[PDB]
C-alpha cells in the first residue's frame, strides 16, 4: 500500500525519459536508412548506332 | 523425283526465272526445283545477299571460264561468313562490336564468332595447303567503328594459321581490292573478315574474272553454289548439275554461258 507504490512513482520519470529516448532512436535510424537510388539506362545513342548498322550504312 | 534448292537472296525475279527456265530446259523434268530460304546441300543461292546457313564464302577462278584478260591467274578468295540472323534481329557482325561500346555482355557473341572464324581458318589453310602456299593474306577494314569484329578475326585466324604452320599477312581494304583487280597474280590465297565492304570486294572479284559461281560451306556440312548475274548462276547451275551426277548437260550449259552470257536460255 506504501512502499511498493512510492518507488514506483519515483521509477516513472527516468523509464519516461530513457523510452522516449529510444522511439527517437528509432525515428533517427529509420531516417538514416533511407537512400535514393539513382537507375541507369541503356543510352540511345547506342540503340540509334545499331539501327544504322542494321542499315548497312 | 531428285529436288534442286533454289535461295532468293536480294536476287532480282528476272535472274531467278532465268535460272527456272534454264533447270526446266536442260534437265528436262526428271529433277524437280523447289524454292526455299536455306538448304544445306543440292543448294544454288541467286543474288549479291548472304543466305541464311553459311559459314564459308570460298571463290575460285575456274579454268574452264578464264577471261582472256585474266588467263592463267589462280588465286582463291575465301570469306568468312558469321551465321547470319533474321532480317530484323541485330546481326553478329554488328552485335559483337556494338555491345561492347554499349557495355552488354559479349561471351556468347564471342564464342559464336570464334567458332565460325575457326572454320573458315581451316577452310583457308586447306586450300593454301592444296594449292601449296607458304603465306595467306588477311583482309580485314581498318575503319574505327571495326576495331572489335576485326580484332578477333586476326587473333583466331592467326593463330589456327599459325598451328597449321602457314604465315599471315594482315592488310587492308581498299589496297588487297586494288591488287586483285589489277595484279591478281601476286596473292595466292586471301581470307577475308566479315564486313560487307569485303562482300563487295568478293563480288567484285568474281564477276571482273569473267563471272563465276561462288562456294558457300554451310554449317551442315556442304557446298552450296552462288551466283548473282545470268552467267554465275548459269554456271552455278551447272555445277550443281555436275554435283548431282549430269556431265553432258554441264558441259552444254557452260558452253551456252561462255557463248551468250545474258541469254543463256535461249542459246542451249
Amino acid at each position: 500500500d506504501i512502499m511498493v507504490p512510492s518507488f514506483v512513482y519515483n521509477k516513472l520519470p527516468v523509464i519516461h525519459f530513457l523510452q522516449e529516448k529510444r522511439a527517437e532512436q528509432k525515428l533517427r535510424r529509420v531516417l538514416d536508412e533511407t537512400y535514393t537510388e539513382w537507375t541507369e539506362e541503356l543510352d540511345q545513342a547506342h540503340v540509334t548506332d545499331a539501327i544504322t548498322r542494321s542499315l548497312n550504312i | 523425283s531428285k529436288q534442286l534448292t533454289f535461295i532468293s537472296a536480294g536476287a532480282t525475279a528476272a535472274v531467278l526465272q532465268s535460272a527456272s527456265a534454264i533447270v526446266s530446259k536442260v534437265a528436262g523434268g526428271r529433277v524437280q526445283t523447289k524454292t526455299a530460304k536455306e538448304a544445306g546441300r543440292h543448294a544454288v543461292v541467286v543474288g549479291p545477299e548472304t543466305p541464311i546457313g553459311v559459314h564459308t564464302a570460298v571463290t575460285e577462278v575456274p579454268k574452264s571460264a578464264q577471261d582472256p584478260l585474266f588467263s592463267g591467274v589462280s588465286t582463291v578468295v575465301v570469306r568468312a561468313v558469321l551465321p547470319r540472323a533474321a532480317p530484323d534481329s541485330v546481326q553478329l557482325r554488328d552485335a559483337l562490336d556494338v555491345y561492347a561500346s554499349a557495355g552488354i555482355d559479349t561471351k556468347e557473341e564471342v564464342r559464336s564468332a570464334t567458332e565460325a572464324f575457326k572454320k573458315s581458318a581451316e577452310v583457308a589453310v586447306g586450300k593454301a595447303k592444296a594449292k601449296g602456299v607458304k603465306r595467306i593474306v588477311l583482309v580485314v577494314k581498318q575503319a574505327s567503328k571495326h576495331n572489335c569484329i576485326n580484332e578477333l578475326f586476326k587473333k583466331i585466324s592467326t593463330e589456327t594459321i599459325e598451328s597449321a604452320g602457314l604465315t599471315t599477312e594482315v592488310v587492308g581494304t581498299a589496297a588487297v581490292a586494288n591488287q586483285l583487280i589489277v595484279n591478281p597474280e601476286s596473292l595466292g590465297v586471301v581470307l577475308l573478315n566479315d564486313v560487307a565492304a569485303t562482300e563487295q570486294i568478293e563480288l567484285a572479284f568474281a564477276g571482273v574474272v569473267g563471272g563465276v559461281s561462288r562456294v558457300y560451306h554451310t554449317v551442315e556440312g556442304g557446298k552450296i553454289s552462288a551466283g548473282h548475274s545470268f552467267k554465275s548462276v548459269a554456271l552455278a547451275v551447272a555445277q550443281e548439275l555436275r554435283e548431282l551426277g549430269l556431265s553432258s548437260e554441264a558441259d552444254k550449259v557452260e558452253a551456252a554461258a561462255s557463248k551468250n552470257p545474258r541469254a543463256v536460255v535461249s542459246a542451249l
